[PDB]
């Protein structure tokens, strides 16, 4: 696991320096900003209506009685970009903090803790998630289980061996070709059948693909002691 | 989980066919280029709502052509290849409960067509129906893994803390207790029309908004007439600038409210959207040692079905 | 008729394509209107005649072009119309010109809608295919068939949120 | 013995009873 992990977090450092596209998700949200401010700027260029977009202009051209008609022309339009962008920037945090509440509960679940829900955490099997600063946000580094390599494997639902069927305690009946075995469902560890690793309930004549062998039992051996 | 996009050009709507009322929208600077990029983002977002709910996988997961469903009847909620487009009978049923907009798009706005076609986001529940039947909870975290049917249902009460003594030995009552559920929302959904009123809402709810903002332009919004033309004859040119320049302000802030609300019913999607994709990731993909979170009863397996402008969860509790 | 015209009849004013439909107003009724109450249809003040009223061709323009690190090609897309101003080609979204179609499907790269994504590809030029949703894969499936990890593989994922 | 636990004494939890529990070495070692 040490050359799988270890190369994982350098291929992560690899991919943000030489990629830079991989951060769009935080450029958006300062670009969607800068959008709005110079959007909010770029609106006392605009005459509104006006003869001019100045105040200087207005009030030294225009009666004070005069001026207002045209001030009250630019003031509209200043109110409607203005309340325009406020509306925007509510609406702009509530997708903010919409995802503050995923970070605030990624960070417990995810980093903190450890969350049994599938690709919360991201693709894989959550272990552990490594937090990381970054500008108007922040980054998840997510531990994964992920498995590789796999192989078609015999299985059948229960085992008979003295006319009541055996279910596995943990795990998943496998079998190579030669006597079947009782792995872990992530890992595949040949193992001899045993009443420790079993459980006896209900009989053969029930189950569903339940197949005749033999479970080791380890009181057997002992007895001639 | 998707909205219904539509672009509305304010250079149409605010002066139609008319270019000195143009010149008079320009006075307003960027408030035109500013809304159409706010209806842009949304027709975006509605894209990218799709991808990151209706599509949870990168590989596309098909039945094989020898089907073993372990008891259980998954001819409703498998697609049949039969018809013209794949899809499940249930998701028929749920295309026809669903349903003028060729007149208004002809008024200056367009409704711009999703980017996952209905055939192409029945293909994302039918990869991960099949994927679910067969590679049960190892996909969703990684490559598929295949594991037999019958067998994908005793670790799911292994994790509700059922021992898996009892689907093995009760595999043929259970048999007909979850036909008999499938058979239920069948003749649910086709019978009662209510069931899918939650999409028919959100149609409902764009198809009134984009009807009030069209009906605006009949309004006069304190101008003598609402026609761009009829005040240019009636009146001077100068006098008539005055009267135009209600309508534009009266149809600017029918667009103002219009996107206003978009922007907001969109967020209420994403938070829809965000719930479809989570709950899609723990009750369809894994299970889901949570309460109610996929609806009542302990959770086993989830099944997606494609629905327009949405979807529809299959929950099988125990 | 059938043509993009500015028409003038009675007291009424407007532009628009118009065709003949198979509507009746009654003998009393000159003009119709939609729900909005913008004219649909009109009579003729001289001959008797239903004339559905279209209006003109119009939509939103499109630009389809890599970056400008890239390339300088572009493809033009029109929404929701044929072929009309004008490799010129058609498309479920509308008429799609600059970009060539191919049956082979690729990953999606430049979203444009109907289930069609844009790339500059191979002497190379923009190409518009069907978006692929990913490599077909066939899970086999049997009552004894099962597949067991025997190797794992631990990647970090890197989930960014503001 | 197989399903239970043997932890702390009959003399504090709350609620406890008498009975017996099965002991499957008992039966393998007279037989
Ligand atoms: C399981 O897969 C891992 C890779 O994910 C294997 O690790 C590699 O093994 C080869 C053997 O020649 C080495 O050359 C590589 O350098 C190893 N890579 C890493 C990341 O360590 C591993 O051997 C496989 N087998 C087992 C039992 O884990
Ligand atoms: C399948 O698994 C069995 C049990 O692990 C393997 O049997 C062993 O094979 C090795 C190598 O030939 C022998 O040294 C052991 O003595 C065998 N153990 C027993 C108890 O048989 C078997 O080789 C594996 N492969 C096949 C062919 O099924
Ligand atoms: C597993 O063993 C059982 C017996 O314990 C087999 O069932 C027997 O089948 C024969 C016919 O082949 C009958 O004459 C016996 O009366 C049956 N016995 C019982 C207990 O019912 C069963 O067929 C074997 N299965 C396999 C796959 O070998
Ligand atoms: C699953 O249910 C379907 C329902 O269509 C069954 O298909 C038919 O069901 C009707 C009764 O509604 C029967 O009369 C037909 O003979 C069935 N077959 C066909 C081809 O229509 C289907 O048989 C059921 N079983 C499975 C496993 O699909
Ligand atoms: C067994 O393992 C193979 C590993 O590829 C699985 O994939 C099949 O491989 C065979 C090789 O001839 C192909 O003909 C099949 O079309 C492959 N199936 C798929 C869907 O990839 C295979 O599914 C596994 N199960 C079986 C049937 O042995
Ligand atoms: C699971 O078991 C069933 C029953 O043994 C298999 O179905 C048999 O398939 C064979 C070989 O083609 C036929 O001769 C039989 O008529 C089938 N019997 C039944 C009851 O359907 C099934 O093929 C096995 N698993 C899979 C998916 O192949
Ligand atoms: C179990 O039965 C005994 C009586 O057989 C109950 O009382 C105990 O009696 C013995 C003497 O026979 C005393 O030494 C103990 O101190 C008594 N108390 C206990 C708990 O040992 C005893 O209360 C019964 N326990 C339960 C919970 O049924
Ligand atoms: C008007 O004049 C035309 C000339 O062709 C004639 O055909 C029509 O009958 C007259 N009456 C009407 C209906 O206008
Ligand atoms: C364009 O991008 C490529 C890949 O990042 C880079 O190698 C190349 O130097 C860039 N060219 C310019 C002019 O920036
Ligand atoms: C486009 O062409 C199709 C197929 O000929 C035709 O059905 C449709 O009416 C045309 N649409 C337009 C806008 O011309
Ligand atoms: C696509 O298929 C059609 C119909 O077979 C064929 O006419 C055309 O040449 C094909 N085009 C490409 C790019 O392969």
């Amino acid at each position: 696991i040490a050359n799988q992990f270890n190369s994982a977090i350098g291929k992560i450092q690899d991919s943000l320096s030489s990629t830079a596209s991989a951060l769009g998700k935080l450029q958006d949200v300062v670009n969607q900003n800068a959008q709005a401010l110079n959007t909010l700027v770029k609106q006392l260029s605009s005459n509104f209506g006006a003869i001019s977009s100045v105040l200087n202009d207005i009030l030294s051209r225009l009666d004070p009685p005069e001026a207002e008609v045209q001030i009250d022309r630019l003031i509209t339009g200043r109110l409607q970009s203005l309340q325009t962008y406020v509306t925007q920037q509510l609406i702009r945090a509530a997708e903010i903090r919409a995802s503050a509440n995923l970070a605030a509960t990624k960070m417990s679940e995810c980093v903190l803790g450890q969350s049994k829900r599938v690709d919360f955490c991201g693709k894989g099997y959550h272990l552990m998630s490594f937090p990381q600063s970054a500008p108007h946000g922040v980054v998840f580094l997510h531990v994964t289980y992920v498995p590789a390599q796999e192989k078609n494997f015999t299985t059948a639902p229960a085992i008979c061996h003295d006319g009541k069927a055996h279910f596995p305690r943990e795990g998943v009946f496998v079998s190579n070709g030669t006597h079947w075995f009782v792995t872990q469902r992530n890992f595949y560890e040949p193992q001899i059948i045993t009443t420790d690793n079993t459980f006896v309930s209900g009989n053969c004549d029930v189950v569903i693909g339940i197949v005749n062998n033999t479970v080791y039992d380890p009181l057997q051996p002992e007895l001639d002691s | 989980v998707s909205m219904t996009k539509t672009s509305v050009d304010c250079t149409m709507y605010i002066c139609g066919d008319s270019t000195e009322c143009s010149n008079l929208l320009l006075q307003y600077g960027s408030f035109c280029t500013q809304l159409n990029r706010a209806l842009t983002g949304i027709a975006v977002e509605q894209d990218k709502n799709t991808q990151e709910v209706f599509a949870q996988v990168k590989q596309i997961y098909k039945t094989p052509p020898i089907k073993d469903f372990g008891g259980f009847n998954f001819s409703q909620i498998l697609p049949d290849p039969s018809k013209p487009s794949k899809r499940s009978f249930i998701e028929d049923l749920l295309f026809n409960k669903v349903t003028l907009i060729c007149a208004q798009k002809f008024n200056g706005l367009t409704v711009l067509p999703p980017l996952l076609t209905d055939e192409m986001i029945a293909q994302y529940t039918s990869a991960l129906l099949a994927g679910t039947i067969t590679s049960g909870w190892t996909f969703g975290a990684g490559a598929a893994l295949q594991i037999p049917f019958a067998m994908q249902m005793a670790y799911r009460f292994n994790g509700i803390g059922v021992t898996q003594n009892v689907l093995y030995e009760n595999q043929k009552l259970i048999a007909n207790q979850f036909n008999s559920a499938i058979g239920k929302i069948q003749d649910s959904l086709s019978s009662t029309a209510s069931a899918l009123g939650k999409l028919q809402d959100v149609v409902n709810q764009n198809a009134q908004a984009l009807n009030t903002l069209v009906k605006q332009l009949s309004s006069n919004f304190g101008a003598i007439s609402s026609v761009l033309n009829d005040i240019l004859s009636r009146l001077d040119p100068p006098e008539a600038e005055v009267q135009i320049d209600r309508l534009i302000t009266g149809r600017l802030q029918s667009l103002q409210t219009y996107v206003t609300q978009q922007l907001i019913r969109a967020a209420e999607i994403r938070a829809s959207a965000n719930l479809a994709a989570t709950k899609m990731s723990e009750c369809v993909l894994g299970q889901s040692k949570r309460v109610d979170f996929c609806g009542k009863g302990y959770h086993l397996m989830s099944f997606p079905q494609s629905a327009p402008h949405g979807v529809v969860f299959l929950h099988v509790t125990y | 008729k059938n043509k993009c015209v500015n028409f003038n009849f009675n007291g009424l004013t407007g532009t628009g394509v118009l065709t003949e439909s198979n509507k009746k107003f009654l003998p009393f009724q000159q003009f119709g209107r939609d729900i909005a109450d913008t004219t649909d249809a009109v009579r003729d003040p001289q001959t008797l005649e239903i004339l559905d009223i279209t209006p003109c061709s119009f939509g939103g323009v499109s630009v389809i072009t890599p970056g400008t690190n890239t390339s300088n090609q572009v493809a033009v897309l029109y929404q929701d119309v044929n072929c009309t101003e004008v490799n010129v080609f058609q498309t479920r979204a509308g008429c799609l010109i600059g970009a060539e179609h191919v049956n082979n499907s690729y990953e999606c790269d430049i979203p444009i809608g109907a289930g069609i994504c844009a790339s500059y590809q191979t002497s190379q030029s923009i190409i518009a295919y069907t978006m692929s949703l990913g490599a077909e894969n066939s899970v086999a499936y049997s009552n004894n068939s099962i597949a067991i990890p025997t190797n794992f593989t631990i990647s970090v994922t890197t989930e960014i949120l503001p």
